[PDB]
């Protein structure tokens, strides 16, 4: 194919993929986890296609 | 290259599994101390995905197997649960059923479960539910000579709160399940426990601990059979119930091997529990009512199970479920009309095998699977049709026995002084509103009987009236006044003889009037068409374009038209009604018809009301009774019922006021925090392409009331889902009135639920229960009869007692007394 | 999918059998199945890999008979088209692996 | 103030695993792709001979 | 109801019982300015843990049509599980007062 | 049968570390120790001069 | 009971008597019952009762 890709959708992506991995990765007791689950929850109940 | 190393290997292997492994020795040791029971075990979802004839050919493939499995093992046993399938076996290979007969009566293949199907126990109603029982328990009779004293359902999404007393009624004292075990929010507290009804009646309920009926005889599922045990102190004893279920063969034999030899390891080296296999689950209850002291000591579950899993089920396939109820409502009235007809006319019998025939299709489609919305494109392509048949056979099988008693159908050319109104309701409704032919609005009123109501040709005391003020549509009655804004959100609901408003828009999040739209996205973490998940509700839409029409504004009935964008491809035209009436208990509240043309793509059309009703419980009706859920998210237990089941009413009352939300398609219903909201239409795609597409017909009533859950709000909601078929007298020396021949004289919560004549006399079995929670009493009233005795009967028609009828002047007015959510059902022998 | 076919199955055993107390056969089509007799008394089935073995009933070891296969095509769990709970496949052809 | 008086809406407390399992759909191309973010990649893009 | 009590026991709670034949899923117990309503069904550790509430002067338990209520003027500890109400009445602890 | 029919008596699940930590008091000789076993050992200990 | 609410927060460390230890730091914010809401726990340090 020949794509032109939205640039602002891939650094979103990149965004949202580091965030869910310190969603799933960070210890269970680290605030950082759930700040991280937290902004991750508000962008899929902000982002509409 | 040397095969005497396997027999020496073999010996080597005898230092840790003992010697009694090859052959059925190993379960004679230690045969004392079992703590791990093995049942063998072949579920067969009757239509999950696939049709209805293919699991005819799933059934009889997976219990060959079984017989030739216990044909070489002899201290293999086998249990399976639904009767159909005994019956669809019977009909395919008769041969095969014989010898079958002959292995259940060998004491192996163990005929469990006690019911026609494993039925969902959330949807269906209350006489739903007794007759999977009857028909079960008088089909294992007939065929074979057992009557299952354990209710088996391990896989139902979902427990009423009234199912142990059902089971008490029909014999059942136990309870066997396993779903339970999917709770994703909250493992449940115990594994082995007394489930105690609503009203008092209990079952030693037991969960396998292994969260699996389809278990390998493994190493770990032995273990995890007693390990797991949620509650360990009260009794030391799991089920391991093998083999390869939801629509499979049962139990491989190298698992019966693999079994023997687990046996033989905790023989011989003590780690694994003690497997007894040649041990029954009559046998497993028996030991744990034993240890237990007749399960006296055992936790308790007084109430619901819920099953905080599989939560979009009761809103997906809309359409099937609209049917069931609508299937439901019309055998009921069928065998009512077939019951007066048989006792009243000299030459008609009652239809026993056409009612039979109706109630097993009907039963069928009530699969734990099929009716909950769970299939493939195909098994509803194959449900519809056979429910709405039955539907049509049920219409047709009424209007004969309403002939035989001297009336015909209304025709559309009878005059309208000549139009009556079958009510079948136990009771009088003071007025109907209908429409005849040319949508033209009759209101039937009857001031003498409860069966037959004539039309009115008087004017209403209280009409309706729709007008407009500024920019406002008003359907002004003379109990309620309904201002709806321009866009179709109700602004407000006031009550005008007390003066006081009903919605409270100003607090809670919902700002802009009642009766709101919201599309929420759907999108289900893991099985779409079954689960809908609590964040669903923090993306959503609300419906806001709509354009208000003043559609009628008769004396009978006013109301506005609303059509309602809900996005391209997608429509619908909400009608707000409200109905005139001569006395209030005639009133019905504030009516909406949604037409949906429905073909949003994982999206939840539902619809919102705050009602200004400050309460810490919602009142919601089940199969014979009222279940009050909480409605604050407290604790873990409170998040998992963001969405619950509830059968025709949701009630929402404080001390002095109440709003109820009554339907008749609609199961599925969410009050939390003054801010009520039914789920109208769910969209998924993952077993079903096309689950909801197309054109639906939502009814749904906001009924005010002021006071606490009264009666008044349950006869209404049995008015608004009853079906009134207008009538026309066919001869003036038949056209008598004795539809008021059983009535129900009493409190008002005490429901004369359901007439039947008796399966095998022909005595007439009348199903009462109190619908609210108190203990009451009250009087059946036998008019134009003879009754030779009224006997008290469990839900499978033996007596237990004799009750003393009184003799009056013509009825007999039997005196009854009803516990606190008690089902009676009493034998009236003529 | 959901297509049925009737495998009718004639087998020899070699003489040289008269040993072998036990003789199996063995069906590994990727669907369901189910053995009849010459007389269609129902024996034994086939689920995918997971039941293939069909004891020969000590009977028609001696004499070369013939029984018959009811296979069907569909998985335990219907066709599925990528997952179990996937909407049923149409077109899903499945291969006869062991005979 | 800011802060509201009365409280008529219940907020329930976030369950762990089904909050942090539905952040694995955002970035997945599977059944729920054309509401999440890998529906607003391509910009148009274009394969034709 | 007057209880006259010579009370010397140690370490024992003097309670008094009613079964009251109300068949509720709740009991309604009276607090500061107020109605709380706890549950009577030891159905989850939530539950089995208010086996005994504070009340400020009735504990009403009734179902739809009848209930009873226990009115006091002293005591403060009432317990409604499943048909039996239970007030508590006397207690003797020793380790802080001997 | 002895199974009944009515259960109007509710029975809670024993909570681990209660019940757990109450067998420490039965063979404890402190606060308790009249009402649990090391009262009935003696049988008439004499140390009289 | 009529709607009326307040915030209520509850010092993560089980302590109003805490000793400004580095475990009392850590649990003031590590042992917050719900970070997702939000990620601050108040410490109590003191000597009380
Ligand atoms: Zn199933
Ligand atoms: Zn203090």
């Amino acid at each position: 194919d020949l794509v032109a890709p939205n640039l602002p959708a891939m650094a979103l992506a990149y965004d949202f993929l580091l965030m869910q991995q310190c969603v799933k990765q960070l210890p269970s007791n680290c605030w950082q986890k759930y700040k991280a689950r937290q902004i991750c929850n508000d962008i899929m109940n902000t982002f509409h296609p | 290259n040397d095969l005497s190393t396997i027999n020496e290997c073999r010996n080597l292997a005898k230092a840790f599994l003992g010697n009694d492994i090859d052959s059925e020795a190993v379960f004679e040791k230690n045969n004392d101390k079992a703590n791990v029971f093995a049942i063998g075990h072949c579920h067969i979802d009757t239509a999950w995905l696939w049709p209805f004839a293919e699991t005819r050919r799933k059934i009889v493939r997976s219990w060959a197997t079984q017989m030739n499995i216990m044909d070489r093992y002899p201290e293999y046993q086998f249990v399976c649960s639904q009767a159909l399938q005994y019956l669809w076996l019977k009909e395919d290979h008769p041969d095969v059923f014989e010898k079958l007969k002959e292995y259940v009566n060998q004491n192996k293949f163990i005929p469990i479960g006690g019911s026609w199907v494993e039925h969902d126990t959330n949807i269906p109603n209350g006489e739903s539910l007794i007759r999977q029982f009857l028909l079960g328990q008088h089909f294992f009779e007939k065929e074979f000579g057992v009557r299952c004293r354990t209710f088996w359902l391990p896989d139902t999404f979902g427990y009423s709160s009234q199912i142990p007393q059902i089971c008490r009624l029909c014999g059942m004292d136990r309870f066997l399940t396993q779903k339970l075990s999917w709770n994703n929010i909250n493992s449940f507290p115990t594994s082995t426990f007394n489930w105690v009804a609503l009203d008092g009646s209990q079952v030693i309920c037991h969960m396998p601990p292994a969260n699996t009926y389809t278990a390998d005889t493994n190493v770990n599922d032995v273990l995890h059979s007693i390990d797991q045990h949620k509650n360990l102190v009260n009794d030391q004893a799991g089920l391991l119930v093998f083999g390869i279920g939801d629509g499979g063969g049962g139990p491989t034999p190298e698992m019966l091997e693999k079994l023997r030899r687990c046996k033989g390891i905790a023989n011989t080296v003590g780690y694994l529990p003690n497997v007894k296999l040649g041990n029954t689950v009559d046998e497993f209850f028996d030991g744990i009512l034993k240890r237990t002291n007749a399960g006296q000591t055992l936790p308790s579950w007084n109430g619901e199970l819920y099953f905080e899993f599989h939560r979009g089920t009761y809103t997906t396939q809309a359409e099937l479920k609209k049917l069931m109820r609508k299937v439901e409502i019309a055998l009921h009235d069928a065998e009512y009309v077939s019951t007066l007809a048989s006792i009243f006319s000299k030459d008609y019998s009652y239809p026993k095998e056409s009612l039979q025939d109706l109630w097993r299709d009907t039963l069928l489609c009530q699969f734990h699977d099929v009716l909950p919305g769970s299939c493939i494109e195909m098994v509803y392509k194959d449900a519809i049709p056979i429910m709405s048949k039955v539907l049509k056979n049920t219409e047709a099988l009424l209007w004969q026995a309403i002939e035989q008693l001297g009336f015909k159908k209304a025709s559309s050319s009878d005059n309208k002084e000549q139009l009556c109104l079958l009510n079948t309701l136990p009771w009088n409704v003071r007025g109907v509103i209908t429409e005849t032919e040319e949508n033209k609005l009759v209101y039937f009123e009857s001031c003498d009987g409860k069966g037959i109501l004539t039309a009115a040709h008087t004017s209403l005391k209280h009409p309706a009236a729709a007008y407009q003020k500024d920019d406002n549509f008003i359907l002004v009655n003379d109990h309620l006044r309904v201002t709806i804004a321009p866009n179709g959100l109700i602004l407000s609901l006031f009550d005008l003889h007390k003066e006081r408003e009903i919605l409270d828009l100003k607090s809670g999040k919902n700002h802009a009037g009642a009766n709101q739209y919201v599309l929420f996205e759907d999108t289900p973490l893991s099985w779409q068409a079954w689960d809908t998940e609590v964040f669903s509700l923090e993306k959503y839409e609300v419906l806001d374009k709509g354009k208000v029409s003043i559609k009628e504004s008769g004396p009978l009935r006013a109301s506005v038209v609303v059509d309602i964008p809900i996005s391209e491809l997608s429509h619908m035209k909400a009608t707000i009604s409200l109905e005139g009436y001569n006395d209030c208990s005639e009133f019905t509240g504030v009516n909406f018809t949604c037409e949906v043309d429905w073909h949003e793509s994982c999206k939840f059309l539902k619809v919102e009301f705050p009602v200004d009703i400050h309460s810490e419980f919602a009142s919601y009706e089940t199969q014979f009774g009222i279940t009050k859920r909480p409605t604050h998210y407290n604790t873990s237990w409170d998040v998992a019922k963001f969405e619950v089941c509830h059968q025709k009413f949701a009630d929402y009352s404080d001390f002095t006021y109440g709003v109820s939300v009554l339907n008749d398609c609609k199961y599925g219903f969410s009050t939390h925090g003054n801010l009520m909201r039914l789920s109208l239409l769910r969209s998924p795609k993952q077993p079903d392409a096309h689950a909801d597409m197309g054109k639906h017909t939502i009814r749904y009533a906001v009924y005010p009331h002021s006071k606490p859950l009264d009666s008044s709000t349950v006869r209404a909601a049995h008015k608004f889902n009853s079906n009134f078929r207008l009538l026309t007298r066919a001869s003036d020396t038949a056209n008598l009135d004795i539809f008021d021949a059983f009535q129900l004289v009493g409190e008002p919560n005490v429901i004369l639920s359901h007439i039947k004549m008796a399966e095998k006399g022909k005595s007439i079995i009348l199903r009462v229960y109190e619908s609210l929670g108190g203990k009451s009493r009250a009087r059946l009233v036998i008019k134009s009869l003879t009754v030779a005795s009224v006997t008290k009967c469990n839900g499978l028609e033996e007596d237990l007692e004799e009750l003393c009828t009184l003799k009056s002047n013509d009825y007999y007015e039997v005196p009854i007394e009803l516990r606190a959510f008690e089902i009676a059902t009493f034998k009236v022998n003529l | 999918s959901w297509a049925t076919f009737w495998f009718e199955v004639h087998i020899r055993l070699p003489k040289s059998w008269a040993k072998y107390e036990q003789v199996i056969f063995q069906w590994n089509c990727d669907n369901e199945g189910l053995v009849y007799s010459q007389d269609g008394v129902p024996l034994q089935a086939f689920s995918g890999s997971e039941r293939t073995d069909f004891i020969l009933p000590d009977s028609w070891k001696t004499t070369e008979d013939t029984f018959y296969i009811e296979m069907a095509c569909n998985g335990m769990f219907g066709t599925g088209a990528g997952s179990q709970i996937a909407p049923p496949d149409p077109n899903r052809y499945f291969t006869l692996t062991k005979a | 103030t800011l802060f509201p008086v009365l409280n008529n809406t219940p907020v329930g407390k976030q369950v762990d695993s089904i909050y942090e399992s539905r952040l694995d759909q955002f970035l997945s191309e599977g059944q729920y792709r054309d509401f999440n973010l890998p529906s607003v990649y391509d910009h148009a893009r274009i394969d034709n001979p």
